[PDB]
């Protein structure tokens, strides 16, 4: 489903839980592609909270799987993403999504 | 002239010609045509007067026919030698007149050219007044049809060197020529006046497929252009498989402004947004990237 | 054949005939009353 | 590569500007969702950067600054500008305090204006309600629900404003210093989109009052408060595409000196009001307490009382207004402050009563005529604009007088409501210039919902019949209905809620259908519809406004009444189409067409209980041609009398196999009938004023006899019904309809004795 | 009803209306001519001059020109352009400003001076830039009796007031060398439109009349009784005027232009078509005559109609008499 590829530093115990807020700083990429969406470049924190499924399932799944601090190389599936028609005028059908996320979030 | 009220008849019967309406119901309800079939005594109503004709429209009608009886003569020779293999010689007796049609063509393209924007501005209104009068001449009689008989006629071969056989090897030069100022010459003829592309837009299927080839060059594409800007009605007759058309001329061809101010004013009717095609075009061209 | 439309073909180019007097010496000039002459339809070449 | 090599660029930036036309394009007029995705092409960062940096080619410049405009602010700006052209003013203490006079100068008429656009507006308009954009957020499962897709992708507005004060302040010291390489290639370059953003900002309101005073500034500093030195704007030289820009700044301004001089006008209004009618209270109750009957005094207290609201007004300032002929019933005391109001306001315009003006009014007048003077000018758009300006100036009177038409007051208590009511015409004009499509007819179906059902439109119909909604609901349904073939009835949903919200519209008061009245020739014209839909008509709705007016109805024209009688000698001869469709197999006439014409008919001539005499002349006289159709039956050719027809139509009733498998052929007979005569019978001449002597009332009776002769009517009315306690539905035989023929007999034959009996 | 114990909110909607009535519309613009002297007094700058004779257009030609470029464009139908309005109205009043702005007997001086000072201000106006303008868009304006051809008729009676034998020669000569069939045509439409005494509609009005029920306090919204019976009486005397003033010079060229056009293809023929309106207005004044024979006493209000269809009659026998004014 999902298999990131995490670095070292950060806290790396305080997971997230559930019905509670979670800061990112994500930067989209496309599966041999480019840049399509970001964070960093539009500055702001992006407060999201978990458990009322809003974002995409990938992207909360590899959320799920880390800690404060530490940055990751999350993946996603088409099925786990929008790769059934995809997202309209951004993303093409049959995507394979590429997310990379920081955040100083509370809980 | 004006005040004449004169009778005409035959130098050997005399005898007078005049309508009689003996037509049934059908056309009395319809087209007001009144057969003028002669008879005895005529009508009492049969007075005529006379009304003199300008200079450019009995100079438009000479160019009209001739190049009429011209384009049918090779309209009737391309299709002599259509349907027949032919080997190592002359096709038939009776070869086709190349430098007659294109010194027409260049002649016809160089008639209808548009004013210099430099000009005056009610000079240029009345030269502009006359040019859409003589495009309304020529085409309420014709030549589109014509020119859309030779065209397609033309372009069942596709090698515009090699398997342009039955016309001559003569002819081995001239197709690119020929085909290059026909769609110069369908391009001045639709430009501006809105009742030309009006007519014009039921061949939008027809044009949008003729763009699969070099030598359906960027002529018909910029006719296409003209089309879309004067007769913003046909808008939305478009559908999806036009917008991939054009994208794959874009693709096939490199990149090009004039196709995307095709696509732009494809875009926006008269004031009026589409959300359609809007649509199709974001989803079709854009998140590709490539 | 030949009909009396009304107003909308005025303008055309489909209603012009030519006179063409019959002998060619001096065609053009002033046309009299019972004067033999032919009618020559200019677009498409043909006489009435 | 960078957006940068020139040399390179000069084949690859002709493309790349026309690819921004694509982008522009694709974001069209009254689009989000497009916008939505080409963020993610263009992100925030690229736009601003493109904007601080001076090196581009400049036709790019020009290009991005236009993408901004397109994307974010292009939504809100046109729909902030369609709301600009009115001038609501809730009353608050707030409202109360502005005034003409500037606030820290005592005299401030004779010395300036203050500044234009300085000064709290409060002024009823609407917020933006922009959304972020995201592209990780889940799809909606469900259907689209005619949901909004988006509202606007978002910018922090703050770094906008700082940043474009910023380099204009710039480009101008830059322009002061008079260089030879203009960013972009080009002074003109430089100069029109920076001024098209900040001009665009200005619509949006998110200037500070001393933003406003700062932009005031660097045009020159003559406009300056009583509290090289970056010379004025104005005062260079510069090309014409960019002075097109400056007239849509000072076109701004002046919008901007008129709201304040109505908004002014309304704090003037509500204490002189109030004061007012106090004195009024105080005078009739100083005649309460010292009366002393006489017949002079009962002549001036009956006059306070009886006349209506309207007079009692118009003559308390009609003899304000005089040249000593007042005859005032109130103190001089009042008229001297409204003399003083008057004479304040007029000083504000430019009626008065070295080359330094020191007011925008004489500042721009100079400034057009100096344009005027050198530089022959060559584009069209300039010439109009530039005398637009021009003429707006000095009748300020004239501007005031257009505007004060469509300005209205409104309580501090329901200003809620109106944001529902604004809002919701937002959507309603915004969703004017698409085409139309199924989505925004779900979308649109709501606006109309809420704003028949709001509250407010209940109340206060002029500033209702101000706006003019009635004719933008009109604009919708000219578009659906336009096309003029048979099959232009796409989205035939549109029709139904246009017609019940106008239905509803006409009966709220007498000057809505007053307003209503000037497209009734055009609403009839398209009256021929499928006859049979359910819900409003535009037939109905043309009947709805002249119901009850008793004026409109005389002021109906022949050509109105002809046309319905045209269309109805059609449905006898047709078949009624629709309902082939449906399967009832073949009747010769149309009773269900026929019967809504009928109706409306009817409409035009019981106006309170009367027979108007002279619309009915014409309808009878009408009414011998074209229903001669309706078979021979009623024609004389035939024979088959009304209760031949309606015996054969109780025949079709109590068998349903002659019939086709709601409608039913022998009860839409029975209702065509019964509708027929009781237009027949209600146009009879008068009652009896006319019939007593006149000869025209002896004609129209003595022909209204003869089509529907006696020992008819008593046979039908002597007929007999189904009467169960087992029930049968009334959509077979009426009861009512079976009265409907009683009402020729009362008016047109009367009774002498045996009649009675019988 | 009491006017006390109303609504605050409601009192200040009906004093805006009231005084909007009361101090507003009264003459107090006092601008009229400064728009056309300041306009045309800076032909160029002090400082300003080409300086090798290549004179450039003032202002006001400019704006002149905006207009007849305007009006010159192909299209069926004209705009409302509610700018124009403005300018044909102020430059309108300028020369109504010498015969109207200004018992005793006037001086042969004062009256002659009084004749200058019109031929100028008409030559700042319109004897230069401005003659064809008006005689343009009349003929853009096709049938329409809307406002385009009412403010346009008043500014061409402003400038041809006392003869204006240049302004005559300037309209004449274009129009011979345009050959520009189609304004007498929209003349012709003009003319076939105008009201007459309508008898029914009168009878009509006179039962609305004597219908004097108030409603809401706005029993006069619709009570007027004179936009009903003629409602053309300003735009029929200024057209029937604009002939008048076309040959109030005994030119016999234009007269006999007018009678019949030479190089046009059709002829109108307008002077008769003059005699066609007038016939219409006398079977029609004639049938009023009928209704009131019977009765002895006549109205107040069909007097004040009869009155104002008099009026009408006098200036088309006026216009009628300069046609043939001269031999």
């Amino acid at each position: 489903g999902v298999e990131i590829e995490t670095i070292s530093p950060g806290d790396g115990r305080t997971f997230p839980k559930k019905g509670q807020t979670c800061v990112v700083h994500y930067t989209g990429m496309l599966q041999n592609g480019k840049k399509f969406d970001s964070s960093r470049d539009r500055n702001k924190p992006f407060k999201f909270r978990i458990g009322k499924q809003e974002v995409i399932k990938g992207f909360e799944e590899g959320a799920a799987q880390m800690s404060l601090g530490q940055r990751a190389k999350l993946t996603c599936t088409p099925d786990v993403a929008y790769g059934a028609t995809g997202h309209p005028g951004v993303i093409p059908p049959n995507a394979t999504l590429i997310f990379d996320v920081e955040l100083l979030n509370l809980e | 002239y004006g005040e004449s009220l004169c009778f005409v008849q035959h130098v050997a019967s005399g005898l007078w010609l005049t309508y009689a309406a003996p037509d049934p119901k059908a056309l009395r309800l319809g087209v007001l045509k009144k057969k003028a079939i002669l008879h005895q005594e005529g009508h009492m109503d049969d007075a005529l007067f006379l009304t003199r004709c300008q200079q450019e429209e009995s100079q438009a009608a000479r160019m009209i026919h001739s190049t009429a009886g011209l384009y049918n003569q090779f309209i009737k020779g391309l299709d002599s030698f259509s349907g027949k293999p032919r080997g190592s010689g002359p096709p038939a007796g009776p070869a086709l007149p190349i430098e007659a049609v294109i010194l027409s063509l260049q002649d016809l393209i160089g008639y209808f050219e548009p004013p210099s924007e430099e000009l005056q501005h009610e000079e240029k209104q009345s030269k502009l007044r006359s040019l859409r009068n003589r495009q309304s001449l020529f085409q309420e009689e014709g030549m589109l049809s014509l020119v859309l008989n030779c065209i397609d006629r033309l372009n069942v071969y596709t090698t515009a060197a090699h398997f342009a056989e039955y016309a001559g090897e003569e002819a081995a030069e001239s197709w690119k020529e020929i085909v290059n100022l026909l769609s110069e010459l369908l391009a001045s003829l639709i430009r501006g006046n809105r009742a030309n592309c009006a007519l014009f837009s039921t061949n939008l299927d027809w044009v949008v497929s003729k763009l699969d080839r070099l030598e359906a060059s960027s002529g018909i594409l910029e006719v296409l252009y003209c089309v879309l800007i004067e007769s913003p009605e046909v808008l939305n007759i478009i559908q999806e498989n036009h917008i991939k058309s054009i994208i794959s001329l874009l693709d096939k061809h490199g990149r090009n402004h004039k196709v995307l101010d095709v696509l732009c004013s494809l875009c926006v009717c008269n004031g009026v947004a589409v959300r359609s095609n809007q649509d199709l075009i974001t989803e079709n061209l854009l998140p590709g990237r490539e | 054949l030949v009909y009396y439309e009304g107003g909308a073909v005025c303008t055309h180019a489909r209603s012009l005939w030519r006179l063409e007097p019959l002998r060619i010496s001096w065609s053009g000039s002033h046309l009299r009353w019972g004067q033999p002459l032919r009618i020559r339809h200019v677009t498409t070449g043909r006489y009435l | 590569m960078d957006i940068l090599e020139l040399s390179e660029r000069l084949d690859l930036q002709r493309f790349h500007s026309h690819t921004l036309r694509l982008y522009r394009a694709v974001c069209a007029l009254g689009n989000n969702r497009v916008a939505h995705a080409l963020c993610s092409h263009v992100d925030q960062a690229q736009l601003l950067h493109a904007l601080e940096d001076a090196h581009l080619p400049g036709p790019l410049r020009a290009g991005y600054y236009d993408l901004l405009i397109s994307i974010h602010l292009e939504s809100a700006c046109r729909s902030r500008r369609s709301m600009l052209s009115e001038y609501i003013v809730p009353l608050t203490p707030e409202t109360r305090a502005i005034t003409l006079f500037p606030p820290g100068r005592k005299g401030g008429n004779a010395r300036r204006h203050g500044l234009p656009g300085v000064g709290v507006t409060t002024s009823l308009r609407p917020p933006h309600h922009f959304s972020p954009p995201c592209f990780v957020a889940a799809l909606p499962a469900a259907g689209v629900a005619e949901a909004p897709a988006r509202l606007s992708p978002a910018i922090p507005l703050e770094a906008l404003r700082d940043k474009a004060l910023r380099m204009l302040g710039e480009a101008v010291r830059d322009g002061g210093q008079h260089a030879r390489d203009p960013v972009g290639g080009s002074v003109e370059f430089q100069f029109v989109p920076v001024l098209k953003l900040v001009s665009t900002l200005l619509v949006m309101g998110i200037f500070g009052d001393e933003d406003v005073k700062q932009i005031l500034k660097m045009i020159e500093p003559e406009v300056f408060t009583e509290e090289d030195l970056e010379e004025g704007l104005l005062q260079m030289k510069l090309p014409e595409s960019v002075k097109l820009q400056m007239c849509n700044l000072l076109e701004y301004f002046c919008d901007q000196e008129l709201q304040h001089r109505v908004e002014s006008l309304a704090a003037f209004a509500e204490r002189y009001v109030d004061k007012l009618q106090a004195n009024q209270r105080s005078r009739y109750a100083l005649l309460m307490r010292a009366f002393t009957m006489s017949a002079a005094e009962t002549a001036r207290r009956t006059r306070e009382f009886r006349s209506p609201p309207q007079e009692q007004i118009n003559m308390l300032l009609h003899f304000k207004d005089e040249a000593d002929e007042e005859d005032c019933p109130l103190p001089e005391d009042i008229r001297q402050d409204l003399q003083d109001f008057h004479q304040d306001l007029l000083a504000h315009c430019g009626i008065q009563l070295e080359k330094k003006p020191q007011s925008l009014q004489e500042l721009v007048s100079h400034m057009v005529v100096r344009w005027a003077q050198e530089d022959y000018v060559q584009s069209p758009e300039l010439v109009r604009a530039m005398f637009s300006l021009l003429h707006r100036q000095y009748d300020g009177l004239g501007e005031l007088l257009r505007a004060l038409p469509r300005a209205y007051t409104i309580s501090p208590s329901s200003v809620e409501d109106t944001m529902s009511l604004l809002e919701c015409l937002g959507q309603i004009r915004s969703l004017l210039i698409v085409q139309m499509g199924p989505q925004e007819e779900n979308l649109m179906i709501q606006s109309i919902g809420n704003i028949m059902n709001n509250k407010v439109f209940y109340q206060h119909p002029n500033l209702m019949r101000a706006l003019g909604m009635h004719e933008t609901v009109m604009e919708v349904m000219v578009n659906v209905l336009g096309g003029g073939e048979t099959k232009e009835i796409r989205f035939p949903k549109m029709v139904t809620s246009c017609c019940r919200f106008l239905c509803y519209f006409c009966r709220i008061s007498r000057q809505n259908q007053r307003s209503m009245f000037d497209h009734l020739s055009y609403l009839l014209e398209n009256s021929g519809i499928g006859l049979g839909m359910q819900g409003s008509t535009p037939l109905d709705v043309a009947a709805a406004s002249v119901i009850d007016n008793n004026e409109l109805a005389l002021a109906l024209q022949e050509q109105d009444l002809e046309k319905v009688v045209s269309y109805l000698a059609g449905c006898g001869l047709q078949s009624c189409p629709m309902l082939l469709a449906k399967g009832y197999p073949d009747i010769g006439w149309n009773p269900c067409g026929g019967e809504r014409y009928l109706d409306f008919l009817r409409f035009a001539v019981f106006v309170n209980g009367e027979s108007v005499e002279e619309n009915a002349n014409v309808v009878v006289r009408l009414l011998i041609r074209k229903p001669e159709c309706f078979g021979p039956a009623l024609r004389g050719e035939g024979g088959s009398g009304l209760l031949a027809a309606i015996e054969e139509a109780i025949r079709i009733s109590e068998d349903p196999a002659r019939d086709g498998p709601r409608v039913h052929l022998g009860h839409a007979i029975m209702s065509f009938y019964a509708a027929l005569i009781d237009l027949l019978g209600r146009c009879a001449p008068e009652m009896h004023l006319i019939q007593a002597g006149k000869g025209e009332a002896l004609r129209i009776r003595a022909i209204l006899r003869s089509l529907v002769p006696l020992d008819d009517l008593v046979g039908i009315i002597s007929l007999p019904l189904q009467i169960p306690t087992q029930p049968k539905m009334s959509a077979s035989f009426v009861p009512d309809h079976k009265a409907s023929m009683v009402l020729f007999l009362d008016r047109v034959y009367g009774i002498e004795n045996q009649d009675f009996l019988l | 009803t009491p006017l006390y114990n109303l609504p605050t909110h409601r009192a200040c909607n009906m004093f805006l209306e009231s005084y909007k009535a009361a101090w507003i519309l009264t003459e107090d613009h006092s601008f009229e001519d400064r728009m056309i002297d300041d306009l045309s007094k800076a032909g160029e700058q002090e400082e300003e001059e080409e300086e090798v004779e290549e004179k450039k257009p003032d202002p006001l030609h400019q704006l002149v020109l905006h207009f007849s470029r305007t009006a010159l464009t192909e299209k069926s139908k004209l705009d409302e352009d509610y700018l124009y309005m403005a300018y044909a109205d102020i430059m309108a009043k300028s020369c109504h400003l010498e015969e109207g702005g200004e018992e005793v007997e006037v001086s042969f001086e004062e009256k002659e001076m009084e004749k200058q000072r019109l031929l100028y201000q008409q030559s700042r106006l319109h004897t230069r830039g401005a003659a064809e303008m008006v005689l343009q868009m009349i003929s853009a304006c096709k049938g329409e009796t809307g406002a385009m051809v009412s403010s346009t008729l008043k500014l061409g009676i402003s400038i041809l007031n006392g003869g204006n034998a240049e302004v005559q020669q300037k309209m004449l000569d274009y129009l011979k060398d345009k050959k520009e069939v189609g304004f007498f045509q929209s003349i012709q439409a003009l003319m076939q439109t105008c009201s007459v005494l309508d008898l029914n509609a009168f009878e009509r009005q006179n039962k609305a009349e004597g219908l004097g029920m108030v409603n809401e306090d706005g029993t006069v919204i619709n009570r007027q009784n004179g936009e009903k019976v003629m409602a053309d009486d300003e735009f029929t005397q200024d057209l029937f005027r604009f002939l008048q003033l076309l040959c109030e010079g005994h030119n016999n060229d234009f007269q006999n232009y007018l009678r019949t056009q030479t190089g046009n293809t059709t002829t109108i023929n307008i002077i008769i078509c003059t005699v066609d309106y007038l016939l219409r207005l006398q079977e029609s004044i004639s049938d009023f005559y009928w209704y009131y024979s019977g009765k002895d006493v006549i109205e107040e209000q069909g007097k004040r109609n009869f009155s104002k269809a008099m009026s009408v009659a006098k200036q088309v026998f006026n216009s009628l008499t300069e046609y043939i004014q001269g031999p």
